[PDB]
């Protein structure tokens, strides 16, 4: 139920890449996350969270780091 | 006589043609700006300055498409507010689908029409190709739940803004309404101010001048050069696609900082619409530089909903395809709203086949970069010789998709049209 | 020795009242010290008396020129007589008197409305405003009768009957306010806020007589009169056109002239009283007729229909109020038909819309006795969806259209009854 | 001469009905006397006053209340 | 190619001074900034400058158009003639050399008043307002004879004497009340009362001058005159009527004309000497040249009749007071009938007020005698009631009445003499 | 020999009227001299002390008072 | 294929620079933000580039609209050899580079002004007004060689050269103190101040350029040129009568023009050097040359001659300093004739004025070496007196207007050809 | 390095004037400089230090003074 845990299963689910070290360092360089993959990480967590988030809004930064994801969820859970 | 030519007499104002046309828009928007400068806002002056450059750019030789632009109007209504009042009961999932429909409506009627038998339809008027991405863009953000309220005064001050109104960039309800409503600073402003008269300027440069030298006084005779000579190919057929493309860069250009500079002037800054698009290196970078009001438009509402939508049924198995169907349709559909002809759904194709292919080899490079690290080997450098060959192979493609959207193959082959 | 001062006061230039655009631009000009002394408090009370002579000797000298001889006669009249009525106020105060009074200050209408009736040709004493000028001074007349006027001198009379902006046929105002308003001249916030309406006022008095109004008038409106008269008959499609082209010209000529006069006297410092106020979207003709001509209906209401109802209850001479009422609707809604003009379209117009009144209020009456017992009765009251004020809003301005072709005098061409 | 005892003497019978229990509602919403029924008392106090009440300004706002209506000969009466 | 200077002189502008009211706007664009920045301690030198000459060229052109070089030369000879005597007043002040400076500074307007008499036809010097123009020169030498004035510039000196709104027929001024006026800008509030008062001065010249003058002068004399002139003889009907309406005809245009010089000189920051104060009321007739003509007056008491008593008194030639004061008196008035033109009915006018004066003078030296005399005799002096008010002022009106009849030189036409 | 004395000789010199005593009082009031008899005062002066007072500029507010035209001559007589 | 882009160019409206008065109207409504700007410390620094831009091509585009590719050559050549000079100036500093690339910078002139006369067709690189820009351009070489000037960017630059009120021929600046006065925006006093004078400047060019030159030399100039022609022989008055009015004509003209441009540049808030200061008062005639075009004669006496007469000194090629001298004037004398254009009566003009400079240095010389002489021995001076300085201003008035003569080019047509 | 003993001796050498003693007083009033003669002056300083003053913006306001002459050298070595 833990969205931190949930996140923390959902990565390394599928991929395997053993990123639960690697999390306060750039994920761009790291090959995970590109212009293109994201939206595949986007749509994983929409068959968890089951919520229809924007898309137009979403923007460039909205998502660089994941702490921003984890506070944006929340935030958009109770409203 | 009360007619159509009672329209026709009116007079009748190419959109950024003069630059009496200029001083004429000076004139009209200085108490607007002068007024926003001390945060305040006229709303009525606002709405008939609008209106009457909108007329003025309007009523033409063809000046009956005034009364289709007003039906388009009164369409998009009779169908915008039946989605606002629809969405807060439910979203169904399809009821979206019927109001984005018939919001495109006029627009794939009108690029339908002149393709089926003779000629376009009567609801055809001049700005029609940049104004239902006005109206789809609010009907997506209705379904998204982002936009929930607006009053009618927004919605139709919104959908004809007159700056953007004949072909300029397209906007999104969202941010413009935020910038509509909060007025600048001071400083700000006079940045803005400075910033309109550098596009002014630009734009004189760009349009009066340089897209002059480059469509009226080498285009004409490069084009009678290469239809008399004939054949598959020819070096003037090459003189045409440059001679052409600079011009169509150098006419769009002028156009967009024309329109950004009255924007500005108006104290809402709409999305560029140029940045250098000569020095991408890769085709996907061109797009980020290319019309980017436009390509930004269809990245986000017609790009992302369409692999969010193949991703949710899972139809691919794996990325790359997904991604490749994605930019193939995102370009033809790019193409279709164009215009519904072989040369324009050519050059959308091109385009998409173009970028999967950089795709593929951006791909690739990932691969191999990855391989010299695991082995040690130095990545390839680039520091002159890959950065150039880069530049000057996307500037030839770029150049070789124009001349297929120029239409010049029309006349040069004589494939059946 | 001859009398050919007609032809020197003819020459002379013929700017029209809110003409041509650039006639705003002179006014504007000779109003900028004017309003830059509202700003600080001080009135010149001078400068604007040239600027008011200047622009009304304008305006009336036209072809009709003439008609300022006029003006010069009855402007004197008023003041023959207006004071005279203070002089008596001061001594004593009877009815016959002040009847007498009212009488002889509006005489000069009464003879411009009758004289084209008996004669055929137009009095002498006719100018462009008169209509518009004798209801000033009847009401001061009747100011006075009511002791809410005592003291005035004639600077204050003569820049509030000839106030230049509301002169050739503007909002009618009242002594009360008009002095109140000009006495106390408004903080800089009102000011700017009086500013920025006139500005939207002027703008949008353009939209409406320059584009709006041409087009309904001098376009739609010619082919479809003879259209409708070549038709014949005694209805046909063509009038029904030409009904509702004429009321919708008649509506936006009025209201960019009465826009025009607000944002002028805005400019000047004084907040006239409105004319129009969304009058096509009324669901009722009371409704109606706080909405259409507001200046002039008011007008009527506080002097001429008011003072009626408490005459005629004062004697009792009907049994129940009601009848009292549709009397004074029907009396009042008659002068108003007279002052427009003593022919038989306009006496037509007003009977109609005075027995349209009494039909509403019979209505009102019965729908609100039925709404009564139906609640006293334990039932759900009469509804008031959409549809209804639908259908309202319809018959009402069905109703209005018609009294505008009978007003406009498009009947005295199509039927040939000249009796 | 009191003015309240004429007041709440007329106001139980020009209306035939007793509502002398409420005198400061509102009347524009309370129904029990018209906009254009206030003439009725106008003349009322002519024949119990002998002062008539000026209805060349007084619009629909001077003399609304019935406190005012009641204090308005007093105050006329000072001039 | 130009041919002539004087055709080249001749194509250019003419504006009449105070002729069609657009001539006021012109003056009124073209002096508002000076009024403006009359608000603050601040006077724009060159504007005025220019501004004052392009309307007196303008001016001065048209038909006569060699006159404006006339203007230049005269010009000079004034500068010639008035820096000599500022140089001879620093040293020394000979009775004999102020008389040869004065003589040579109106020696301009006195072949221009003289050469037309003496077979000839005009004189080359003459312009439009000579004859109001070396009057503020002559002004300045008696200044410097006096003493009172010692040192001034060439700006302050062509400056005065080429006051634009006071060039063509004004009033005339002084130098010393002038340039003190001309140093010391007044306060904001009194900037303001002179703006009130031009607006006023304005309208009251419109009314004065373009309507007032033209019904008395234009439409009723032309046919009084043809009246007169056929039916003949010493005296007639029409002559009286002619009488009374070219004197008002007179008094309304000159009143006009001042009060548009007033009031543009308040524009320019700078007031002017009044011309005319009700005149036609005054009980005697020495009150009747305090009110006619009050500048032009006034210059004659202080400069020509008050110093010629001083100059007969001082050297005792006569024996009583009241033979001085009739001799400056009649020599006064002979002068300014000399002034307005060599004549016969000019001099005739002068004299004859000359002569009203002194029998005026000796009736009040009389009634004063008599009054002492009941006094101490016990008996009443005469009553001072209505009536005697009334019999004196129509006796003094009717009296100007008949001198602006000789005035005219109708009389030349009737009589047909000294011709 | 004494010029406090001749100042006060000097008014009856010529009228011969002993007006010493109405020296300060209103003259216009007295009627012993106005605009017309106070000039051959005014004049009687120069031929005997020898000032030529600017007569040009000479108004109703230079000499209306009796006190101040001393100390004005005697003021202007060094000067 | 054909080139016609030239025809294109004709088709741009066109802007007589200073030429009407309307074009002032216009310079206004642009220059107001530069203004208020400018009165708030700001600088946009972009919308002067516009409206500079703008006025330029409109002044430029004219019937020969071809100049404008010239002027577009002309800059792009200017910074390739300005730059091309300043990396140098790090490096090396050279003479001779110096003068090679001072050379090429004049290039375009000494073309300009060499082309016509061997070909006989004026040189394409011909524009509006090289001649006043090669001053600057060579002013930055010149300074950059001193070690004054030092990096700077193109911005200021290229609003320093085409700087737009003072480009057709006007005012020739430096640039040290051009950008100097541009950094360091005036306070508001200042502002005033520039404000106030260039209203001053505006008005008294106005009178200058549209009333006076254009009397001066469109309506005697042509008359007195036919009829010296027809007179023929050496010398007349026609030709005497003409070149006075030629020479009144021509200061007139330039002074009207240098007043307008101080103006403008006052409105943008540069204050441009003065070009005339009572040039016809100069009374010898090296003080004439410091009041006749003083920015070009400024120039020409800090860069030409004072660098000519240093070089002259360094190698001491002379024996005494008046030869120095002597030689230094008729040098800068003739390359002033030069620039003015080879002909043979520019070049004349020239070498008189130098002729002219150099006789009256020696009599200087010796009257102060008399004086001093006669101090020795303690004998008084020579007066300097009215008479003295009367002679001293015609001597030097009438050399200056046969200087005129001669640079008017009327006596070629006069003298030489055959007519 | 002193320079002004320099400059005192160097100016008799041509000018043949004491200038020894007369140093700070104003050359303009005595003569000794005639305005134009400071050229003469400034080859000198070209004859040994092999330095030139800029005569661009050289007029007859900053180095009128020759004790301006003598101070401004020796900045004009270093900027
Ligand atoms: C020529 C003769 C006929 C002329 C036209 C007659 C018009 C009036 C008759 C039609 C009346 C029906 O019209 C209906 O009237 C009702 C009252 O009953 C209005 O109802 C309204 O009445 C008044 C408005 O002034 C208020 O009490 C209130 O706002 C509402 O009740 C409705 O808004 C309208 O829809």
């Amino acid at each position: 139920m833990d969205v931190k845990a949930e996140v923390i299963e959902i990565i390394d689910e599928l991929f395997m890449e053993d990123v639960s070290d690697m999390m306060d360092e750039d994920l761009f360089d790291a090959g995970v996350l590109d212009s293109m993959g994201t939206v595949e990480l986007i749509v994983e967590l929409e068959s968890r969270f089951d919520i229809r988030v924007p898309v137009s809004e979403f923007g460039r930064d909205d998502w660089n780091t994941a702490n921003k994801i984890v506070e944006g969820v929340t935030e958009l859970r109770n409203a | 006589g009360s007619m159509i030519d009672f329209l026709k007499q009116l007079p009748h104002l190419e959109p950024y043609g003069n630059p009496f046309y200029f001083i004429y828009l000076g004139i009209a928007l200085l108490p607007i700006f002068i007024g926003l400068f001390f945060k305040k806002r006229f709303a009525i002056y606002e709405c008939l300055v609008s209106i009457t450059f909108i007329v003025l750019a309007l009523t033409g030789t063809h000046a009956s498409q005034i009364l289709a632009l007003l039906f388009y109007i009164v369409w998009q209504i009779i169908w915008v507010y039946s989605y606002k009042r629809y969405r807060s009961q439910r979203d169904n999932k399809w009821v979206f689908y019927l109001h984005s429909f018939l919001v495109v409506l006029p627009l794939i009627l009108v690029k339908v029409e002149p393709t089926i038998n003779g000629t376009q339809s009567l609801l055809n008027f001049l700005g029609i190709s940049y104004l239902t991405f006005r109206a789809v863009g609010m009907i997506i953000e209705m379904r998204d739940g982002v936009l929930k309220e607006f009053t009618l005064g927004e919605f139709l001050r919104f959908m004809l803004f007159m700056p953007t109104f004949t072909s300029g960039p397209i906007d999104r309800f969202k941010r413009f309404n935020e910038d509509y409503q909060s007025i600048p600073n001071r400083d700000e402003l006079l940045n803005m101010l400075e910033q309109a008269v550098k596009y002014i300027m630009l734009g004189f440069l760009y349009k009066f001048v340089l897209a002059q030298i480059f469509g009226s006084m080498l285009l004409p005779p490069l084009k009678a050069q290469a239809l008399s000579q004939g054949g598959i190919f020819n070096l003037p057929t090459l003189g045409v696609m440059y001679v052409y493309g600079f011009d169509l860069f150098f006419d769009f250009a002028g156009y967009s900082m024309f329109a950004l500079a009255v924007s500005n002037l108006m104290g809402i800054k709409s999305p560029i619409n140029f940045d250098k698009p000569f020095i991408s290196r890769d085709m996907k970078e061109f797009w980020n530089r290319w019309h980017m009001s436009l390509s930004f438009w269809f990245r986000d509402f017609v790009f992302m909903r369409l692999v969010i939508v193949l991703m949710r049924n899972k139809v691919f198995k794996n990325r790359n395809t997904t991604s490749n169907v994605a930019y193939i349709i995102n370009m033809m559909v790019m193409g279709f709203w164009h215009g519904i002809t072989w040369y324009y759904i050519a050059y959308g194709i091109f385009h998409g086949i173009g970028l999967v292919i950089n795709d593929a080899w951006l791909r690739k490079k990932k691969t191999i970069n990855k391989d010299r690290k695991k082995a040690g080997l130095k990545p390839l450098p680039e520091n002159k010789w890959t950065k150039a060959l880069g530049i000057f192979i996307t500037f030839n493609t770029v150049m070789l998709s124009f001349l297929i959207f120029s239409g010049f193959l029309n006349d040069l082959w004589f494939t059946k049209k």
